[PDB]
C-alpha cells in the first residue's frame, strides 16, 4: 500500500515548497497521477483478497472506497481554490495540507489489516477535518459544528477502542485475516450484548444512525466545500466499511441486535427524505438526503446478505459522488449569491443552461434513475429487504416517492420558474466549475458500464 | 604465686578446648525455601518483535 502512502506524503514537499502561483496546479496534477495509479488495486481476485503486507491488505470493499478517495482529493482542491483566492499564502497551504493528510489518514484506514491501527487511522481522521471545518468554515455556528462532529464520534468510539483491545485479549489478534478463521460464535449474553454496542455505535455515529444523526447537518453544513466534499463522500463510508469488517465478529447476536437500529433506520429514512421536503437551506437539504441515504446502507449491513452488501457497497460510491456532487452545485450557487437559502436565486435554467444539465443529472442520480449504480445499490439493497421481510417494500417504496419529490423541488426551486429579478450578480459558468461537475458526473455514469468492480466482496 | 594480670591481658580472646560437640543449628531454624530458578541460556531476539498490536519490530 506503500506506492500510495508515499506519493500522498510526497503531496507535503509538493505544496510546501510550490511557487506561489503553482500550489492549486501542481497538487491537482500529482493527486490526479495518485488517483490514476489507485486503479492497480483493481487486481482482485475470486477468492483472496490482494494482501500486501502484515499491515495492509485490499479486497474488494476497500478497493472501490480508495479509488473513490484519491479520486476525491483533486476535485477538492479544485472545489476550494477559487473562495480560498485572497486567502493567506501558508494557510491555503496549510489547508491543502490537512486535506492531503486526511487522504493519507484515509487510504491507510481502509487498507488497514488490523483493527486497532483501523482504529487509529479512523480517529486520525477527525483532527483535519475538524481543522478545516473550524478553520475555513464561513460562518459562527462552525465552532458548534466542530464540538459535535467531534463528540458524538468520540463518545461513540471510545467504548470500541475497549471493546476491540478486548477482542486483542480475547482471540489474541486483531489482523482481520487471522479473525476471518478463528471467529468464534457471540451467544446471547449481557456482556456480548454490550460488546456489540461497543462494537456498533462508532460506526452507527459516522453513517449517522437516525437520532444519532444531529451532528451532520451542522458539520456538513458549516463546512467549507472540500470539507462537505469528503465528509459526504468518504467519512460517512469510514463507518460503513467498519460494520462490514466489524460484524464478522458479531454473529450470531446481530440477528437480534440489529432490530432496534433497522427500525431506527426504516422509519429514519421516512423522517429525514421528508425533512428534505421542508428545507430551506439547500446545503441542509443535502446533508438530510445523505442521512436518508446512508439509512439503506445500515439497514443492508444489519440484515448481512450477499445482496445486502452488494446493494451496500454500491450505494457507497454511488452517494459519496452524487453527494459531491450535490454540494459542489449548490456551492456553485452560493460562491454567486453569497446565501445558501434555496428559495432566494431562482430560475436558473434560464441564466445557467449548463449548470442546469448537471443539477438535472444530479437530481436524477439522487433519485436513483436506471440503470445509475444509485439505482443499483438502492435496488439490491430493497431486493434484500423484502426477503427479510416482506413488509418493508411499503417504508422502501415511500422513500422512493419522496426521494424523488425532494429531489426535483430542489431542482424545480433553484433552476426553473421566474429568476429572481433584484439578482444581477450571477455570472456564467466558469470552466473549473463545469469540470468540476463532469469530474463528478462523468465516472459515476460510466460507472454503470461496468457495475462489478463497486459490488464488493461477494460479488 | 599469683601474678596480676597486666592491662590488656584479661580483654584478650582466647580459645578454649572443649568436649561437648559444636551446636549444628543453634537457632532452631527450620529448612530455608527453595530459590528461584536463575536465568540462563543464550539470549535470543525477541519472536516477531515487540508484538504490540501492529507494530511488526
Ligand atoms: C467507456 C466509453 C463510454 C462511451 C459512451 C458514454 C457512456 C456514458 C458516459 C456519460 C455521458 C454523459 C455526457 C453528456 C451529459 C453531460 C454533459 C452535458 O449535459 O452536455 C450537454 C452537451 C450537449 O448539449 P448542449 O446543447 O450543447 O447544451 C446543453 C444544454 O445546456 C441543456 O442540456 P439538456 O438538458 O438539453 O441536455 C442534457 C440531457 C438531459 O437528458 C436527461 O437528463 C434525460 C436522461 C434520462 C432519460 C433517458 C435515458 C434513460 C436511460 C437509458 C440510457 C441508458 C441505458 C441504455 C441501454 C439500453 C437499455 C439498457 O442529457 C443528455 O442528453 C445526455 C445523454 C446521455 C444521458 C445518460 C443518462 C443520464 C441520466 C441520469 C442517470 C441515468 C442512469 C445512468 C445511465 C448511464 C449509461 C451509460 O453534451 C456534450 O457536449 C457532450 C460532451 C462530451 C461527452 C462525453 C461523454 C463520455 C465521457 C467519458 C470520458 C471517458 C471515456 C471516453 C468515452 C467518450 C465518448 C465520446
Ligand atoms: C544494506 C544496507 C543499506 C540498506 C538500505 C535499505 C533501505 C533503502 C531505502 C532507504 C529508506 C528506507 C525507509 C525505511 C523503510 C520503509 C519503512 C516504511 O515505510 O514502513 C512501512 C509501514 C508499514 O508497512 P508495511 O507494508 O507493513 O512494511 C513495509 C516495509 O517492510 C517496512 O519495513 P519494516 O517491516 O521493517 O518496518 C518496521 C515498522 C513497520 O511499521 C509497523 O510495524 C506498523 C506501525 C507503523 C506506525 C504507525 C503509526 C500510526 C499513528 C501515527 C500516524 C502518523 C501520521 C502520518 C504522517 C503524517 C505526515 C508526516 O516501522 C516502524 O515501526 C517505524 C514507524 C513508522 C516510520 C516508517 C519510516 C519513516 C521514515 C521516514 C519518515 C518521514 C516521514 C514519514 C511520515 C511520518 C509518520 C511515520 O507503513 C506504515 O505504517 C504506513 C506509513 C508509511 C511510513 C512512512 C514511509 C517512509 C518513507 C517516506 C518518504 C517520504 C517522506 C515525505 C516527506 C515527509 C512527510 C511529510
Ligand atoms: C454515541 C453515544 C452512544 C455511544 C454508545 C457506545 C456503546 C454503548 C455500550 C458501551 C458499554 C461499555 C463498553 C463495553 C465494552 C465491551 C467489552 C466486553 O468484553 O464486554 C463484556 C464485559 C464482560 O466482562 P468480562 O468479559 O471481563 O467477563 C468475563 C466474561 N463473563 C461475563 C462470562 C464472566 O462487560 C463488562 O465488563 C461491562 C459491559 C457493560 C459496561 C457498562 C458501563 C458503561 C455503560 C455504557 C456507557 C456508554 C457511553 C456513555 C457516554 C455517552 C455519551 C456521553
Ligand atoms: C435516541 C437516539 C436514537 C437511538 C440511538 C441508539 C440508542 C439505542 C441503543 C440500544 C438499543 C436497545 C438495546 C438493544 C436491544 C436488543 C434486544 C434486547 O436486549 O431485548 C430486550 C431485552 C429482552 O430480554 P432478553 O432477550 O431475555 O435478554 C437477556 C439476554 N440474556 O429486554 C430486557 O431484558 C428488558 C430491558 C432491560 C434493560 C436494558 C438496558 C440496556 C440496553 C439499552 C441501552
Amino acid at each position: 500500500m506503500l506506492k500510495y502512502i508515499i506519493p500522498t506524503m510526497m503531496l507535503m514537499p509538493l505544496t510546501w515548497l510550490s511557487k506561489n502561483s503553482m500550489i492549486w496546479i501542481n497538487t491537482t496534477l500529482h493527486s490526479l497521477l495518485i488517483s490514476l495509479t489507485s486503479l492497480l488495486l483493481l487486481n482482485q481476485f475470486g477468492d483472496n483478497s490482494l494482501n500486501f503486507s502484515l499491515t495492509f491488505f485490499s479486497d474488494s470493499l476497500s478497493t472501490p472506497l480508495l479509488i473513490l478517495t484519491m479520486w476525491l482529493l483533486p476535485l477538492m482542491l479544485m472545489a476550494s481554490q477559487h473562495h480560498l483566492s485572497k486567502e493567506n499564502l501558508a494557510r491555503k497551504k496549510l489547508f491543502i495540507s490537512m486535506l492531503i493528510l486526511l487522504q493519507l489518514f484515509l487510504i491507510m484506514t481502509f487498507t488497514a489489516t488490523e483493527l486497532i491501527f483501523f482504529y487509529i487511522m479512523f480517529e486520525a481522521t477527525l483532527v483535519p477535518t475538524l481543522i478545516i471545518i473550524t478553520r475555513w468554515g464561513n460562518q459562527t455556528e462552525r465552532l458548534n459544528a466542530g464540538l459535535y462532529f467531534l463528540f458524538y464520534t468520540l463518545a461513540g468510539s471510545l467504548p470500541l477502542l475497549v471493546a476491540l483491545i478486548y477482542i486483542q485479549n480475547t482471540m489474541g489478534s486483531l489482523n482481520f485475516l487471522i479473525l476471518q478463521y478463528w471467529v468464534q460464535p457471540m451467544p446471547n449474553s449481557w456482556s456480548n450484548t454490550f460488546m456489540w454496542l461497543a462494537c456498533m455505535m462508532a460506526f452507527m455515529v459516522k453513517m449517522p444512525l437516525y437520532g444519532l444523526h444531529l451532528w451532520l447537518p451542522k458539520a456538513h453544513v458549516e463546512a467549507p466545500i472540500a470539507g462537505s466534499m469528503v465528509l459526504a463522500a468518504i467519512l460517512l463510508k469510514l463507518g460503513g466499511y467498519g460494520m462490514m469488517r466489524i460484524t464478522l465478529l458479531l454473529n450470531p447476536i446481530t440477528d437480534f441486535m440489529a432490530y432496534p437500529f433497522i427500525m431506527l433506520s426504516l422509519w429514519g429514512m421516512i423522517m429525514t427524505s421528508s425533512i428534505c421536503l421542508r428545507q430551506t437551506d439547500l446545503k441542509s437539504l443535502i446533508a438530510y438526503s445523505s442521512v436518508s441515504h446512508m439509512a439503506l446502507v445500515i439497514v443492508a449491513i444489519l440484515i448481512q446478505t450477499p445482496w445486502s452488501y452488494m446493494g451496500a457497497t454500491a450505494l457507497m460510491i454511488a452517494h459519496g459522488l452524487t453527494s459531491s456532487m450535490l454540494f459542489c452545485l449548490a456551492n456553485s450557487n452560493y460562491e454567486r449569491v453569497h446565501s445558501r437559502t434555496m428559495i432566494l436565486a431562482r430560475g436558473l435554467q434560464t441564466l445557467l443552461p449548463l449548470m442546469a444539465a448537471w443539477w438535472l443529472l444530479a437530481s436524477l442520480t439522487n433519485l436513483a434513475l436506471p440503470p445509475s449504480i444509485n439505482l443499483i445499490g438502492e435496488l439490491f439493497v430493497v431486493m434484500s429487504t423484502f426477503s427479510w421481510s416482506n413488509i418493508t417494500i411499503i417504508l422502501m417504496g415511500l422513500n422512493m416517492v419522496i426521494t424523488a419529490l425532494y429531489s426535483l423541488y430542489m431542482l424545480i426551486t433553484t433552476q426553473r420558474g421566474k429568476h429572481t429579478h433584484h439578482i444581477n450578480n450571477i455570472l456564467p459558468s466558469f470552466t473549473r466549475e463545469n469540470a468540476l461537475m463532469s469530474l463528478h458526473m462523468l465516472p459515476l455514469l460510466l460507472l454503470s458500464l461496468n457495475p462489478k468492480i463497486i459490488l464488493g466482496p461477494l460479488y | 604465686g599469683w601474678v596480676r594480670p597486666d592491662l590488656g591481658e584479661l580483654s584478650k580472646v582466647t580459645k578454649v578446648k572443649t568436649d561437648r560437640p559444636l551446636p549444628e543449628n543453634p537457632y532452631h531454624s527450620r529448612a530455608r525455601p527453595e530459590p528461584n530458578p536463575e536465568v540462563e541460556g543464550d539470549l535470543k531476539p525477541a519472536r516477531h518483535g515487540s508484538r504490540l498490536f501492529f507494530w511488526t519490530m
